[PDB]
């Protein structure tokens, strides 16, 4: 790494209930942001299977996807919004920047629903 | 729809090589989008390893260039990792994506299983 | 300032066979440098020919314009074309992305009615034309007077609207002139809607009489 | 600068039939946050307006709607006075105006067609019915449909707005989806329409069966 | 409704003199609405605004003139009146009336006359 | 007169030519502001006849003055704008405000066409 742009997330892990509200900070150590737009995308990862994308370009659903998620932010501050916790909603959460080469990651959030 | 589908995945010595392949069915790897390898160590952050776009172009990580090469046949629709010099490190999950395009970049909408390599002694 | 980005004609798409989507920018400060209007396609595939036209309005607003050609087969595949607006004075851009609608497919059903002779109006006659219970919503609807399409400034045609039933519908009307008429008293309403079988068209004949 | 102003004209119904016009200010995209507008009307000619009623709506779209409609004189909106309404917002320093007046041009009465739609399957206790008006102005109309001398309601149909003709006149389309029920009661339909220059009584209607 | 506006009555005027200028409505009654006024010219000078009566039939005057000047109104002719007394030097001017309208509380003159001229000669 | 408002225009008299922006300015002793609006009136008049009303409450143009006319400001200060002079456009501009009485006109600036 090092000329690679690393994510950084917080918090780490959380615990919550049915219906609350959940918040995930993505922070990167150089700018995504490109023409207007912010190249970062968050994936949700349930236990045992692959990820799958919610957000690309940092505030943009992908199809499919509940209106419940959205993502914000711009440069190097990025935040994915759960405004309604659910139960299929324990996952492990990840950012991704598609700025510059190398593609890298986030460490992850883990979401427990208590 | 578009399915992606692991394989040759098992236990390979350190210093070994690997060959992966990536069987796609219902999209023509060679009609349009990004095809994608990436690995996630155990317990561990995802590392995208490499890439093939549609029209052929490579790109290849930094963190393992030299030592991956990524190639595809379009007759059977699949694509390939091949590893040599494996390492400890290099353990990890290996899944194939299929990258959308958004104005100069890819995000990855679809996503296969995976197949696991595990790479070590003792 | 606004944004939209249409679909493609169902004349275009069907008949013509060359689609293009029309991304379209409006209400935006003449003072404002121009605005920078590019396009991305979900499969990554090559978007070009993508054609600009600036337009000053009385308004006091200039409008910018950007269509695109699209496959018609790429089209009716799935693809997702978008549409992004950068503007110096806005601090991020405006994305818009236009996909094949997926839903339920009704063609549509065409009446086309003459006006019966009005006083002092010998030589003008007014022909008219209702298109309903159709959707989706996008459809193209031509006038035919002698096995030869009529200019579009000739009809007026209103905007898909929703009925109490599931299908949308339009009406459109048009000025025929006496001359005409007496060289063929026949006139022929067509619709072109994906759901119409066969060719996508259905289309009703009306007399003068 | 996203609020957006509007002042409406005493529908033709209301001027000459109802005798009764009255003028509405629209007031739309305004937060609900924002404090509330001060609102107020004034004449061209000095003479006193009448009390107006205010009415506020909250709106899918999270923008505050706020309307205030005034009655205006039968033979003072005729005559040709100038009515205008004034948007005072605390969010604002400057203010919005919007001015109203008898339309001048020429006169044209309207011309009245009416159809009815052939029976389509799957819609057998269906049936769509037609008017066109047009080649009338000013572009001020209303469009009432009538079944069995008492008159539908505004919501049963849907009619557009007034479009310029290829000539000087106007055009408007009105549409009615009527039900087997109505017309085995009575199979006479009226589409009438009223316009200050018809005559006489600023009404031409016509008739249409099933 | 058109509105027309004829002043009459100037001329050349004594120093100390009085003056009678009328000015004829047609298109519109003076008392259904609007206010009018008189309002003169010095030569090589900016307007002055001398003199008002509402179509209800209050009257404002201009301090600068008050006391010597009066606005009066006949219905049945439909024709207002300006009235000075004591002319000077400074009253030389043409004097326009005009219809102010009114616009939430405060006026302004729409249509105004031809103007006629008064001379004041010592 | 000194509790009438003095209206102040520069300048006093121009020369320009066809199509050329013309810029009139009109201060104030006084505000004229009221309730969200400014009751401050520009009238043309040709020489030795009467004048004409172009704008009324600062800002709000009379009906059937052509749109290359245009009024702004607020408090004691407005302008007139002729966007492309014309060559009828020859004449005296006046303001005049109307917050306050008596009602006062400013001296008058005299536009050449040169
Ligand atoms: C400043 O002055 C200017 C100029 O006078 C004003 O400019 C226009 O402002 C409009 C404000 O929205 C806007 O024009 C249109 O906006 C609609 C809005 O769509 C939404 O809302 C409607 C509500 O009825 C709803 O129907 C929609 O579903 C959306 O929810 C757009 O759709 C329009 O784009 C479509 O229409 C045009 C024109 O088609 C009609 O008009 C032409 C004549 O211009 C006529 O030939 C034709 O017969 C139609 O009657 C088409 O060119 C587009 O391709 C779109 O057509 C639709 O339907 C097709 C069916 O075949 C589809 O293929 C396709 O998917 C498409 O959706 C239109 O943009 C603009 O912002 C602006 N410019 C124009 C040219 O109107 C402005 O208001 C004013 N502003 C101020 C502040 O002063
Ligand atoms: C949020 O909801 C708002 C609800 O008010 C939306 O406001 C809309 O604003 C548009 C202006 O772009 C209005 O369109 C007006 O419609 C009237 C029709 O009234 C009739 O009045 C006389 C007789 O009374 C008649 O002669 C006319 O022909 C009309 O048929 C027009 O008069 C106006 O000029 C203008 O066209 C909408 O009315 C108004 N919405 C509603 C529901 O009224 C706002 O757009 C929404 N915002 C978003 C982001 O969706
Ligand atoms: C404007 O769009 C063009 C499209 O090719 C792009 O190359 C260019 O970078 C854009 N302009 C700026 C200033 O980014
Ligand atoms: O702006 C909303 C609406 O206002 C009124 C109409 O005459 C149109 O100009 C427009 O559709
Ligand atoms: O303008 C939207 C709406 O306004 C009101 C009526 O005139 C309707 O006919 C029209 O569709």
């Amino acid at each position: 790494g090092g000329s690679d742009i690393q994510l950084t997330q917080s918090p780490s892990s959380l615990s919550a209930s049915v219906g609350d509200r959940v918040t995930i900070t993505c922070r990167a150590s150089k700018p995504v942001d490109g023409e207007g737009d912010s190249y970062l995308n968050w994936y949700q990862q349930k236990p045992g299977k692959a990820p799958k994308l919610l957000i690309y370009a940092a505030s943009y659903l992908e199809s499919g996807v509940p209106s419940r998620f959205s993502g914000s932010g711009s440069g190097t501050d990025f935040t994915l919004t759960i405004s309604s916790l659910q139960p299929e909603d324990f996952a492990t959460y990840y950012c991704q920047q598609s700025h510059e080469d190398p593609y890298t990651f986030g460490q992850g959030t883990k979401v427990e629903i208590k | 729809e578009v399915q992606l589908v692991e394989s040759g995945g098992g236990l390979v010595q350190p210093g070994g090589s690997l060959r992966l392949s990536c069987a796609v069915s219902g999209y023509s790897i060679t009609s349009g989008y990004s095809w994608n390898w990436i690995r996630q160590a155990p317990g561990k952050g995802l590392e995208w390893v490499a890439s093939i776009k549609y029209s052929g172009e490579t790109k290849y990580n930094p963190s393992v260039k030299g030592r991956i090469t990524i190639s595809r046949d379009d007759s059977k629709n699949t694509f390939y990792l091949q590893m040599n010099s494996l390492r400890a490190e290099d353990t990890a999950v290996y899944y194939c994506a299929r990258g959308s395009h958004y104005f100069g970049h890819w995000h990855f909408a679809v996503w296969g299983q995976g197949t696991l390599v595990t790479v070590s002694s003792g | 300032v606004s944004a939209y980005l249409s679909r493609p004609s169902p004349f275009d798409l069907f008949i013509r066979k060359s689609p293009t989507i029309t991304c379209l920018v409006v209400d935006l400060a003449p003072s404002k440098g121009t605005v920078n209007l590019t396009w991305s396609r979900a499969s990554g595939k090559p978007v070009n020919h993508s054609t600009r036209k600036e337009e000053k309005q009385r308004n006091g607003t200039l409008t910018v314009t950007s269509t695109l050609p699209v496959g018609t087969r790429d089209w009716i595949e799935g693809e997702t074309y978008q549409c992004r607006v950068t503007h110096p004075h806005l601090p991020r851009a405006l994305m818009r992305s236009t996909t094949k609608t997926s839903g339920p497919r009704a063609a549509p059903e065409v009446y086309a009615f003459a006006t019966p002779e009005w006083p002092g109006s010998r030589d003008k006659r007014t022909l008219a034309c209702l298109i309903q219970n159709f959707m989706p919503e996008d459809i193209s609807v031509q006038w035919l007077h002698n096995e030869v399409q009529l200019p579009d400034a000739r009809h007026s045609t209103t905007q898909p609207r929703k009925t109490k039933g599931s299908g949308f519908f339009v009406f459109s009307r048009l000025e025929v002139t006496r001359a005409e008429w007496e060289q063929k008293d026949e006139f022929i309403c067509r619709a072109v809607h994906e759901a119409a079988s066969p060719s996508q068209t259905v289309q009703r004949a009306v007399s003068v009489n």
